[PDB]
């Protein structure tokens, strides 16, 4: 031999992002965390009045 | 005349305290303050009901829509007293009706001071995908935005 | 005196079987006194309140934050008197708005009993959220923390 062979190589990108607004998905599930709490937290107390 | 009396009448029902009919006896006292376009009064009646409605559990998730109601009422009231009447009201600002009220009202109230209409007439619609808007509120922001407009060219 | 007057005067509500005043007045004397002075009747009247709210299919959804009020009273307790409080209500904990209730103190007991804060405020930090604090609330908080205090503040 008497061989140094020191090289490189390159990268295939996943998949599942055509656009990066699908993330948007999680502003929308932040959202039904926003807009759940309030039902049920007016529910009871309005059971309590 | 009618404004008149529903004043009188709620300070009748003040009189015995019947408290609530005399907010839906200021609620057509103030929200006809709006196209009577007495905003300096408008401002003037939701303030001393709803500071003390943040003690009742009986309005305190209706209480931050009555601060909507003494926010967006603007004579262009551009002076931080938005800034801290909202504060005053201790708000938690991550409330997800006050994100209906607080920056809601930064972004129609940081554009008018950007003096930019476009992104708030999309940021109003953008209100509108997540709380559709009714007569007494669309009205008063129509008039606001004329004044933005009005603004905008000077 | 005027817990006295509700007190006294829940005892004629009481002896009329004016049920609606005399949970409330009591409700008025606990709430407060809990916090200032008296701690053997917070947990009495909750219970008092607690055991005939169980009982009518009118009052028993009621309960829920009256037994509440019941546990997140410490008394310079460290322990689980509320989950003792746990193992006797009936509170068929799959109903999950009683973990609002006992797991938010089934988290906390152990952080105080493990003199520990990160858990502890950690609590409210997601609490807070998913239910708006009021003063007498925020107050029961500053006390088990000050319980806290007491086990961790040199």
């Amino acid at each position: 031999m008497a061989e140094d062979a020191d090289m490189r190589n390159e990268l295939e990108e996943m998949q599942r992002r055509a656009d990066q607004l699908a993330d948007e998905s999680l502003e929308s599930t932040r959202r039904m965390l926003q807009l759940v709490e309030e039902s049920k937290d007016a529910g009871i107390r309005t059971l309590v009045m | 005349k009618a404004i008149a009396h529903y004043e009188q009448s709620a300070d009748y029902y003040k009189g015995e305290e019947s408290n609530s009919s005399a907010n839906k006896c200021l609620l057509k006292v103030a929200g006809y303050a709006a196209q009577l376009e007495q905003y300096q009064k408008a401002i003037d009646i939701y303030e001393q009901v709803g500071t003390s409605a943040m003690d009742s559990p009986l309005l305190k998730y209706s209480a931050k829509d009555y601060f909507f109601k003494a926010a967006l009422c603007h004579f262009c009231i551009d002076m931080l007293n938005a800034k801290l009447a909202v504060q005053k009201y201790e708000e938690l600002f991550p409330a997800f009706s006050d994100s209906r009220e607080c920056k809601l009202m930064k972004k129609l109230l940081e554009a008018h001071e950007e003096q930019n209409v476009d992104s708030y007439t999309e940021s109003v619609k953008e209100y509108d995908s997540i709380s559709r808007l009714d007569q007494w509120l669309t009205t008063m922001l129509l008039r606001i935005k004329k004044t933005i407009q009005g603004d905008e060219e000077d």
